[PDB]
């Protein structure tokens, strides 16, 4: 009865909060009994190049401590040495009437490195960075009241700090990064080099003019993924060119991990930002290109989402298609062609519905003109979850359904296109 | 925008003090105090934690930026070799919990190429200066805003400056 994680395949670093301590007082600095009217202080000074952290891993060969430290540096730029130069100190003055006790614990900041792949965590590592302590103050426990026998609470952690879960995706270090040194105008074609040689990789690039862009591979194959470099563009700038801040922290925008799904990305890109494009493993030596085209027409009504190209819609009956479901308020698009000859009068009754994830869908008629593609709305506010409503669509026409996931109940989304007549 | 009222040429700029970097907010940890206790946190800026961060451009490489900035402004290569310490002290109210986290602040320097009253190229240097803490009162299980923990883009907690001098050929 856990929660569904709509994370794209990759590596993620999660800040789970601060103020963690071990059970059974394993991190208890100690307790001071300050008399009435007096003062007390607990100081935790630290040395240089010290302060051992706490590390566990599910796969030491892959998720080693060095690897986890490098990924943490990629995400938030943490280094163990930084915690070495810090000091913390708790000062408490007891009132005039009664005495006061202060307890001090050494705390930790809990980071988690996860390898998320197809809806599950295949590798998990826990890092605990030495933090700046936790202090609790009580009235003087009057000896003795009583002594009550209790049992240990077993191994575990207790968070005394505020709730926190900051998730940041990081660049896979084993995959190469190729740079487009020139800012992207209305049109460009990247020829994938032979240096990488079929291994999945990233493309770092920026944009000349803010706007909505269509990015695709040849025949929309393979599916591409796009990320935004977090905090990029505030630093060193050159007009019309790319400036790499070596930022590895990325935010997933859209893209399908499945390398076989025919898809193209429509995304709103900013000239003051840097973006990565992940292209997956290609199992052939056949050449391919990444095409970048700024869109000024109706295609801007698909941002930001990957549009899935359906080829097996050539007969009446039942068809359903499974993709990685986007997060809540995140879009996924399907472009399909009703079977039959297009004579502008033959119609087929179409039923569109999802199986588990509820989403609001808007479909568009697509009529490519000499000016480009024209998208015409023909329905809005379609609730796809177990939708029994049907609509008659022209045989041989082209339609694009954009679905916004409003309830995530499954890591996958299944769009069914039932065709009668 | 990127349009400035300057003549064509290369310029050294001091943008001021109190610059905190993105994603680097809780890199140093924090303290949790409660019920009248006073929490004090301190640090010491020496060498490896005083590493300056360069973001060069094709015209302005590291040597150019360093030499120009140190000629016009504070000489950081020798200053960062001298340990400077700093402390913060907060006092939580009674029967309430307070969390305070500390992050490094920086001096922002810029090397800019101006042509036709518009900046066409800019390189950025960050020189470690001091620290800064942010504190919040919280209850167990209370949801905390994402803005308190995470900083998306580099910003200045102080008034941004623009102290410029033209670079001589």
């Amino acid at each position: 009865t856990q929660r569904v994680l709509p994370y794209s395949n990759g590596l993620y670093v999660i800040n789970k909060g601060d103020g963690y301590i071990r059970t059974n007082d394993k991190d208890l600095i100690g307790t001071l009994l300050i008399e009435a009217g007096s003062s007390g202080s607990i100081i935790q000074p630290r040395l240089r190049n010290t302060t051992r952290p706490l590390f566990t891993t599910s796969n030491d060969t892959k998720f080693s401590q060095q690897y986890t430290e490098e990924r943490l540096k990629d995400a938030f730029n943490v280094q163990l040495f930084n915690t070495s130069t810090s000091l913390f100190k708790f000062v408490e003055e007891a009132p005039s009437d009664k005495n006061i006790c202060i307890k001090a614990y050494n705390t930790y900041e809990k980071y988690e490195l996860i390898d998320y792949q197809n809806g599950s965590i295949v590798n998990k590592a826990e890092y605990y960075l030495p933090s700046l302590g936790y202090c609790e103050v009580t009235n003087a426990p009057s000896p003795e009241s009583e002594v009550v026998k209790m049992q240990v609470a077993e191994d575990g952690f207790i968070q005394n700090g505020p709730e926190e879960e900051i998730v940041v995706g990081v660049i896979d270090p084993s995959e190469n990064i190729q740079e487009i040194n020139t800012a992207i105008s209305d049109n460009y074609t990247y020829n994938i080099p032979g240096i990488v040689n079929n291994n999945p990789f990233y493309i770092l690039f920026t944009v000349n003019t803010t706007g909505i862009y269509k990015i695709n591979a040849q025949n929309n194959l393979p599916s591409l993924k796009i990320y935004e470099a977090i905090g990029s563009g505030n630093r060193n700038f050159q007009s019309g060119n790319l400036c790499d801040d070596d930022i590895k922290a990325i935010n997933y925008i859209t893209g399908f991990d499945s390398p076989n799904a025919k898809s193209y990305l429509v995304v709103l890109l900013n000239k003051d930002k840097n973006y990565y494009i992940r292209v997956p493993q290609t199992s052939s030596n056949i050449e391919n290109q990444i095409q970048f085209k700024r869109e000024e027409g109706d295609l801007r009504n698909l941002m930001n989402s990957s549009v899935n190209i359906i080829d097996n819609l050539n007969s009446t009956g039942a068809h359903y298609y499974t993709r990685q479901s986007p997060d809540v308020h995140d879009y996924i698009s399907y472009e399909f062609t009703i079977p039959g000859n297009f004579n502008n009068k033959d119609t087929s009754n179409i039923r569109l519905y999802t199986s588990y994830n509820q989403g609001i869908g808007t479909l568009f008629r697509v009529t490519e003109t000499i000016d480009g593609y024209n998208l015409i709305n023909i329905q809005q506010n379609l609730h796809l979850l177990n939708n029994t409503n049907s609509i008659r669509l022209l045989n041989g026409a082209i339609y694009i359904l954009k679905v916004e996931v409003t309830e995530l109940n499954n890591y996958n989304i299944r769009l069914h296109i039932d065709i009668t007549n | 925008s990127d349009t400035i009222d300057l003549a064509d040429g290369n310029y050294v700029v001091r943008r001021g003090d109190g610059w905190i970097l993105s994603r680097q907010n809780q890199i140093l940890g924090g303290s949790v105090i409660s019920n009248g206790s006073t929490g004090i946190v301190g640090d010491l800026r020496v060498n490896d934690n005083a590493i300056p961060y360069y973001y060069p451009t094709p015209s302005f490489n590291e040597e150019y930026i360093k030499n120009n900035i140190q000629t016009v402004f504070t000489n950081f290569t020798e200053a960062n070799q001298i340990p400077i310490g700093f402390e913060f002290s907060k006092t939580a109210p009674s029967n309430k919990n307070l969390y305070m986290y500390l992050q490094y602040t920086y001096i922002r320097y810029e090397i800019i190429k101006v042509l036709q009253h518009e900046i066409i190229e800019r390189a950025v240097l960050y020189v470690p200066s001091l620290g800064y803490v942010k504190s919040i009162e919280f209850n167990p299980g209370e949801k905390i805003n994402k803005d308190f923990y995470f900083l998306t883009n580099d910003k200045c907690i102080l008034n941004e400056q623009f102290l410029y001098k033209k670079i001589l050929e």
